[PDB]
């Protein structure tokens, strides 16, 4: 039986670590909702 | 239970231990989620019982105790923030700029941060700090690694 418990607040952080890539990638998605890669 | 507006884990004692499947968004007294963390099962919010309300397995989304109510979109030039709460640790926003899924039924925005996938429904914040989607449907790239949807969905 799965359960939720509260984690946090909904807010934007001044000063955040800022990471992560901008990747353009071509894909598909399927009727499960999976998506892959076509290239 | 708790119904009070904000982020929060998903998780299961059907596992070994406390095991987080994933997490969601309680806003305007709805809990939205991706279907992949419940599959449209119940959930439970202290002695509450939260029960699904709308869900769709290709969107990858469902709602319990109301509608879909989560409508903003990312500009397409804007950074965002990730909310991410994964398994056992605290939640922390990380800055980002999206990249893009480009489909043939148009473009969606994709952020490439990768997390275990128990951080699955944490949202991803513009800067008025509206949520413009949910964290966890992508897919793994050359490197192993995981670049996630912005997958938003429709307030009717
Ligand atoms: O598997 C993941 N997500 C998922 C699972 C099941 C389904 C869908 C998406 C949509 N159709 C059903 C996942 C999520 C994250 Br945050 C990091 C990941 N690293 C590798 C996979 C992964």
């Amino acid at each position: 039986d799965m359960y939720i418990e509260r984690a946090g607040d909904i807010t934007w952080e001044k000063d955040a670590e800022v990471t992560g890539n901008s990747p353009r990638l071509d894909v598909a998605l399927d009727e499960s909702g999976d998506f892959s890669l076509v290239e | 239970g708790e119904t009070t507006d904000g982020v929060y884990r998903v998780m299961t004692r059907r596992l070994l231990g406390s095991t987080q499947v994933g997490v969601g968004v309680m806003q305007e007294g709805v809990f939205h989620t991706m279907w992949h963390v419940t599959k449209g099962a119940a959930l439970r919010s202290g002695e509450g019982r939260l029960d699904p309300y709308w869900g769709d397995v290709k969107q990858d989304l469902v709602s319990y105790c109301g509608p879909w109510k989560l409508d903003a979109a990312w500009d397409g030039l804007s950074e965002v923030q990730l909310l991410a709460v994964p398994p056992g640790e605290r939640a922390k926003n990380i800055q980002t700029l999206p990249g893009i899924f480009k489909t043939k039924d148009g473009d969606i925005g994709a952020v490439a941060l990768d997390y275990p996938a128990g951080t699955s429904g944490s949202p991803i914040l513009d800067k008025c700090g509206r949520v413009i989607g949910l964290y966890g449907n992508g897919v793994v790239i050359k490197n192993g690694s995981y670049v996630s949807a912005i997958t938003q969905g429709k307030r009717e």
